[PDB]
């Protein structure tokens, strides 16, 4: 086990992210028991997870982790319960995780974070209904937006645009943002109001189309230009918590849900693979950069399952 | 001082967090009983079979700490009125789980949110929890002054914010509270935890919360302004609301992170303590809300009613002026003016009549009439030790007493909340036979007034006065003595009935009936009617409890409240029509009242079944 790393990892695993070289990043939260705090973990060996004694680097954050995102190859952006956005950098030999800044700006729990295309700016969505644009270098808030009426469920930065991003909330609004406009927010999505949006995922090849999951277990494909929903599928029986696209030229869509199941869909949203290995809520998913057919998923059951996608 | 608490949606170490908020100066802490992100499953496998614990132990804090320092918080993911049946059914079980756990810890209050129009199922789950085992537990409903939809920044391109005037739409948050409060059948255990926004709404929206059970006031760090030093302050409009909320003795709650990072959380509390230590000065009137009309009258009850120097200084001036007007300077020593104090009590009017005679320098022959033999003991002891042969104490009823001579001036009063004060017309009518043909009565005129009021707090207090071995609705058919600070007046008071003394009519009928139409220019809920009165002692010397002509320094006379069985919804521009009767038999006197507009109400107290004053 490395120094400064916590003795035991927290039961509920919130995030799983793959670095360019293939290093696995883990986010753990203690949502029960005496302590309600969080911890950051790095694993150079993907099969070593969730074993604490065989990790590259580890650290214990002030409060629980709600969402994570890589800031290059050494930076780690944390969405904390304390209402703070944290930035933790790696060591010269990548053995320690040191805190750069811990700025308390959101009034309630920061539930979602997304780093913009430039890598110098990042967007954060919180339960305080507000959305904030952060300066990762200056360690300050550039703009504070209160466009929604309920808690912001998901914030996703566009793949290659520093001004464009998506944000959804429990007010049944999917907002397409563009900071270049005098009024940056723009209400997009289906014609008639249906079920609340819970997850957002930008397409890696088509920068004008995206996918979203609702609270009823339905995943829908929508074009920002067409602004009319035509393709939808009842994938899960419970709320769609996450959606992640594969690195392939023809991308595969990994669907996550509270029904304790993982699903892999094509481009027409048809079921290709389904795993029920998780005995609890499936939280995060990341495709391996070395083997594009390998998909790693984490849950609140403390399981780090590795899947073989055909 | 300010009774205040800290709101936190993140508590990693319960022992370390409570120590940090106590160091800051907070009296209590609003924290979640279960983790806000910890979404539990209760029906679908295998998430429902999740290994425990579901939350942290009760052993972490002592019994006294859970009972006086911790205010519970419902998890934000719990949505019992969700469009999805699965989320709805799961939220029902989770709400019960969190409410039962809050009752198990013995928490003084539990926070539940009102952030949408439909909360009917959240109302059922709470009403079911209250009707399952009796408890002293309180439920604070988190309701904002302005809904977050009407508070959002106009930054959505294809969805602009409404700039047009919407009088009823601006009051939608009160409708969220009222509909929930109605469904829960006006539970004594359900109160308001009013959340104040960055920009306050129009005066009518804030005035709609007058008379509502507000027990807490939530203030976010975002609403605080930065002064020319770097400390958190509040706008003059936000300060006006704090002064109003401090008078209602609400518990102030601070929410959100420290935006004034160069300072601390203690400065937010220091500004609220600064507002209370420098609030507007109170008056003599300001230094249970309802009490029924008293008929026993003890030594201390007479004493508190005698605690009115302004009342007897006016009575002194009234008698002083009547003496000079009746006897000139030439008849200063040859003419003796016979004065008859009817309802002498413990001798406050008698001493005032003697001080008036010395001031006017005129001869008087006093007769102190009193029915109460306990009060006669105080009069007879006063006479032997101070007054003498000048004052003749009479232990008899003014209506049945045979006077040895006719009176020049008859002095009578209404003291405090005495039930027999309503019988004044009949008492003075049975005493005017031993009054001279040119005789004067002090007071000479009495004029009553009625006003429509709104107080959801007072309505629930009358509702709680249900007694066994009597009508379950008898409490609404009787008048109550209440303070002006509680209720909110809906229209200007109008004359109800007038009584002139001595009564010159050959066929005297003390029975009354009036129809009063009150114009209401606000959206409100009628709960009853407040009664005030004006009295003319002598010429320009008067006493009044009417809010407009109120005599400054008065404390003995409080307004009367006539409640209604079912509260009536009143809209802007609508008129409240009240029908009031003053009924009197040969044995009893009673009041009857009814509402005929906007909607009809049943006639209250028919034949005086619930309340009567015996002659
Ligand atoms: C406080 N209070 C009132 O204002 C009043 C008028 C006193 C009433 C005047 C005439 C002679 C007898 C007494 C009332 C009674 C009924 C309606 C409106 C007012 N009674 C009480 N207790």
């Amino acid at each position: 086990l490395p120094p400064n790393a916590p003795a035991c990892m927290e039961r509920q695993l919130e995030a799983a992210r793959y670095r360019s070289d293939g290093a696995l990043l883990l986010g753990a939260s203690s949502l029960s028991g005496r302590c309600w705090a969080g911890s950051l973990w790095l694993f150079k060996d993907p099969c070593a997870a969730p074993n604490e004694g065989f990790c590259s680097a580890g650290v214990q954050t002030e409060a629980g982790v709600a969402d994570l995102t890589w800031v290059g190859e050494r930076g780690i952006l944390v969405a904390s319960d304390s209402g703070a956005v944290e930035l933790w950098e790696l060591d010269e030999n990548e053995t320690l995780i040191v805190s750069k800044f811990c700025k308390y700006e959101h009034d309630d729990i920061v539930s979602t974070v997304s780093v913009l295309s430039s890598g110098t700016q990042a967007v954060s969505g919180s339960k305080d209904i507000c959305i904030k644009v952060w300066d990762l270098a200056q360690q300050v808030v550039l703009s504070s937006y209160r466009a929604h009426a309920a808690q912001v469920t998901c914030v996703a930065a566009s793949p290659h645009k520093d001004s464009v991003f998506l944000s959804c909330s429990e007010d049944n609004r999917i907002l397409l943002w563009d900071t270049r406009c005098p009024k940056p927010a723009s209400q997009i999505g289906c014609s008639a109001p249906g079920y609340l949006p819970t997850s957002l995922a930008w397409h890696p090849q088509q920068s004008e189309v995206f996918v979203f999951g609702d609270e009823n277990g339905t995943v829908s494909l929508v074009d920002t230009k067409s602004t009319s929903c035509v393709l939808s599928s009842a994938v899960h029986s419970q709320c769609v918590t996450g959606l992640v696209f594969s690195p392939h030229s023809v991308p595969f869509l990994a669907s996550l849900s509270e029904d304790c199941s993982l699903a892999v869909l094509d481009s027409s949203l048809s079921e290709l693979f389904r795993s029920q290995a998780h005995r609890d809520f499936v939280r995060d998913a990341t495709w391996s950069p070395l083997n594009h057919s390998l998909l790693t998923t984490v849950g609140w059951d403390h399981q780090v399952v590795h899947h073989v996608v055909p | 001082r300010v009774s205040s608490g800290r709101d936190l949606n993140c508590v990693p170490e319960i022992a370390d967090t409570l120590g940090a908020v106590a160091k800051q100066g907070f009296d209590f802490l609003c924290m979640p009983v279960f983790h806000p992100r910890f979404k539990r499953e209760f029906i679908q496998e295998p998430a429902k079979n999740r290994p425990g614990p579901q939350t942290r132990s009760d052993l972490l804090l002592s019994g006294r700490d859970w009972n006086t320092l911790i205010v519970g918080k419902l998890s934000p993911w719990i949505r019992p009125d969700s469009k999805v049946e699965k989320i709805r059914r799961n939220s029902e079980a989770a709400m019960l789980q969190e409410l039962n756990f809050g009752a198990y810890l013995g928490l003084p209050a539990f926070l539940l949110p009102l952030n949408q129009e439909d909360n009917t199922n959240l109302a059922r789950v709470l009403t079911n929890h209250i009707h399952t085992g009796h408890h002293s537990s309180m439920f604070w409903m988190r309701v904002p002054l302005v809904a977050p939809e009407d508070l959002r920044d106009d930054i959505i391109e294809n969805a602009p914010t409404t700039h047009t005037e919407e009088y009823s739409g601006e009051e939608k948050t009160w409708m969220w509270w009222h509909n929930f409060r109605t469904l829960c059948d006006y539970s004594k255990r359900i109160a308001v935890a009013l959340e104040i926004g960055a920009d306050l709404p129009s005066n009518h929206v804030i005035d709609r919360w007058l008379g509502e059970p507000i027990k807490a006031a939530i203030l976010p760090t975002s609403i605080f302004l930065t002064n020319k030093k770097g400390f958190p302050v509040l706008s003059k409009m936000h300060q006006r609301l704090i002064f109003r909320l401090l008078k209602l003795e609400v518990q102030f709650i601070i929410t959100g992170t420290n935006h004034h990072s160069e300072k601390e959380f203690c400065s937010y509390l220091q500004y609220l303590e600064y507002l209370s230590q420098n609030r507007p000065p109170p008056n003599a009137y300001e230094l249970s809300p309802l009490q029924p009309l008293m008929d026993n009258l003890e030594s201390q009850t007479y004493e508190v009613f005698e605690k009115d120097p302004i009342k007897y200084s006016q009575y002194q001036q009234a008698i002083y002026k009547c003496l000079l007007d009746r006897v000139p300077e030439e008849e200063k020593d040859t003419n003796v003016q016979v004065l008859m104090v009817l309802g002498a009590g413990r001798g406050p009017l008698v001493n005032a009549s003697l001080r008036a005679a010395k001031q006017a320098d005129r001869r008087i022959k006093l007769y102190a009439v009193e029915k109460n033999p306990n009060a006669v003991v105080t009069l007879e002891n006063w006479q032997f030790e101070e007054w003498g042969s000048q004052v003749t104490v009479v232990s008899s009823d003014m209506r049945e007493w045979v006077a040895p001579e006719k009176a020049d001036i008859i002095v009578s009063e209404l003291l405090g909340s005495f039930a027999d004060n309503e019988l004044s017309p009949e008492c003075l009518d049975g005493a005017q036979h031993f009054l001279k043909d040119d005789g004067v009565s002090i007071p000479g005129e009495y004029t009553s007034f009625l006003a429509p009021i709104s107080s959801s707090k007072l309505y629930n207090e009358v509702r709680a006065c249900r007694e066994k071995d009597r009508d379950p609705e008898a409490q609404f058919e009787m008048p109550y003595v209440v303070r002006l600070h509680n209720f909110h007046q809906l229209s200007a008071p109008q004359p109800c009935f007038t009584f002139s003394h001595p009564n010159r009519d050959p066929m005297i009928d003390n029975n009354r009936y009036c129809t009063l139409e009150f114009p209401v220019e606000v959206n409100t809920v009628l709960h009853g009617f407040a009664g005030y009165f004006e009295t003319v002692l002598y010429q320009d010397i008067t006493l009044s409890i009417r809010p407009e002509t109120h005599s400054p320094g008065m404390f003995s006379w409080f307004p009367i409240l006539f409640p209604i069985k079912q509260p009536i919804t009143v809209r802007e521009g609508q008129t409240i029509c009240v029908r009031f009767w003053r009924c009197s038999n040969s044995k009893k006197v009673w009041y009857e009242w009814a509402v005929t507009a906007p909607v009809c109400s049943a006639i209250h107290n028919p034949t005086g079944r619930s309340y009567t004053i015996g002659l």
